[PDB]
């Protein structure tokens, strides 16, 4: 063997054992989640409060592209920066040759051939995150969520990480009760719970919280961060459903 | 190395007590030709700054482009973007007065004249120009093109130097660039009567107002002129 010692190598099955292994740097990470709604999208993330000396607030994790795009990951923190820098120069170019924003369908592409360019060679690493993305575009409200692999698909919600099958199933029990849709500010509220609810498989440090949001009537369509009265009223929303 | 093609004439500014007018009219000139009718000239940037541009209409929106991506380029990773961390009008100006300065040193100039017209985050005024040459300066008062030439002298005859700025109150100020602009309409031939202002004000933020007019024009006085010297009928 030694078939996964090399990035691109296949094993005789078929696979990119090297892929794999990033998928176990993926597994590893804190959980987050996107929820579809309505008329747009929103993205929260579980920040483990590793020690009283981090700054609340202050180590913000979801990230904007260019206005009307959020992107939040799980795994190797600083190769989810360098795949949204990339994002952002996708997103720049798109612009600047066709003048409207880059519409999601077409953004979740960029990211994808550039995922998966990182597992054609030997001689880089694969990413060591699963990200979820999406917002709003000309023909609505986009999710996505993409793998280490380069694999993504458009999703109804997504969820990644250590707790990501208790929010996949916290999230089936949404999409099976609301067949007509989830509000915008309704999915900002569950998506508070199913934080707490996924915090469960990671309960040694206490987490803090952050959301944030792109929705046509919410946000005027641009991604927008969830802070104040809004966060505070989803956080009590949570907090009264695990009791 | 380039010619202008589709201009822009005059922008005119100046500081009063509580902040920065600045004006430009709406017009496109191609030449003589007075082709386009509704063109913007004046440029936004969040609520504390309008950069006016005179020149190259090819080059004012590629300069728009240039601002609009500043703007998302700041609001990345930057949860203060909408406070402490939002662009400054002095921000804006040293970056387009870098690369005015940077494309006039490759031989490829940007062909415009600009002004910054904004309030600090302190509440101080900024005004200030940079040009196709990156030359860059600062005044109480500051037009471009024939406003130079005959706004400057207006404008000065109210803010002069700058302790006349604290006795200049908005309302005096407005005044004399609304006059400017129709004494520049009389004599320039390449205005328009049609023309944007706009307000930055430590108190009020920004005002801006499109579609203004040049109203009040003495013309009765043609009818009595006969001739160039003798003739009288």
């Amino acid at each position: 063997t030694g078939y996964d010692l090399s990035n691109s190598v296949f094993s005789p099955d078929g696979r990119n054992f090297q892929v794999e292994y990033a998928v176990k740097a993926v597994e590893n990470g804190t959980t987050s989640i996107g929820i579809k709604c309505n008329d747009g999208v929103v993205f929260a993330v579980e920040k483990l409060i590793t020690s009283k000396l981090l700054v609340p607030q202050k180590n913000v994790k979801i990230q904007v592209v260019d206005r009307h795009i959020g992107c939040v990951y799980s795994g190797l923190i600083p190769d989810g920066r360098h795949l949204v820098n990339r994002g952002r120069e996708e997103a720049a170019s798109f612009k600047k040759l066709y003048k409207t924003p880059i519409p999601i369908p077409a953004f979740a592409d960029r990211l994808g051939q550039y995922v998966q360019a990182h597992t054609l060679y030997n001689s880089v690493r694969p990413f060591g995150v699963s990200t979820i993305f999406g917002g709003v575009d000309k023909n609505g409200a986009h999710l996505y969520m993409l793998e280490p692999s380069g694999s993504y698909w458009g999703y109804k919600g997504a969820a990644t990480g250590k707790g990501r099958q208790s929010a996949k199933a916290e999230l089936e029990k949404l999409v099976d009760h609301h067949p007509e849709g989830l509000s915008a500010r309704e999915a900002v509220k569950q998506a508070a719970k199913i934080i707490y609810l996924a915090h469960e498989d990671n309960k040694e440090k206490d987490f803090e919280l952050e959301i944030s949001w792109c929705s046509l009537s919410e946000t005027n369509g641009l991604h927008k961060f969830v802070k104040g009265d809004l966060l505070q009223e989803a956080i009590d929303f949570a907090q009264k459903e695990i009791n | 190395t380039q010619q202008p093609i589709v201009t822009g004439t005059s922008v005119i500014s100046m500081k009063y007590d509580n902040g920065v007018i600045i004006a430009a009219d709406n017009l496109g000139s191609y030449g003589s030709l007075l082709r386009f009718n509704g063109v913007e000239r004046l440029i936004p940037v969040g609520d504390n700054t309008v950069v006016g541009i005179s020149g190259d209409i090819s080059d004012m929106q590629h300069i728009e482009r240039l601002l609009k991506d500043l703007v998302t380029e700041n609001a990345y990773d930057n949860p203060l973007a909408d406070a402490e961390e939002a662009l400054e009008p002095s921000y804006i100006f040293e970056y387009l007065a870098t690369v005015m300065y940077q494309r006039r040193s490759k031989m490829n100039p940007l062909w415009n004249a600009i002004i910054v017209a904004g309030v600090q985050s302190n509440g101080d005024q900024f005004l200030r120009y940079v040009n196709l040459l990156g030359v860059t300066y600062s005044s109480p008062t500051l037009a471009t093109g024939f406003g130079a030439h005959m706004a400057n002298p207006l404008l000065r005859k109210v803010v002069d130097r700058e302790s006349d700025i604290p006795k200049t109150t908005v309302q005096v100020a407005e005044e004399a660039i609304v006059n400017a602009m129709r004494v520049l309409y009389y004599r320039d031939a390449r205005s328009s009567r049609n023309f944007s202002l706009a307000i930055i004000d430590k108190n009020t933020g920004l005002t801006f107002k499109k579609n203004l007019q040049v109203e009040n024009m003495k013309w009765d006085f043609a009818k009595d002129i006969k001739g160039y010297g003798t003739q009288k009928i």
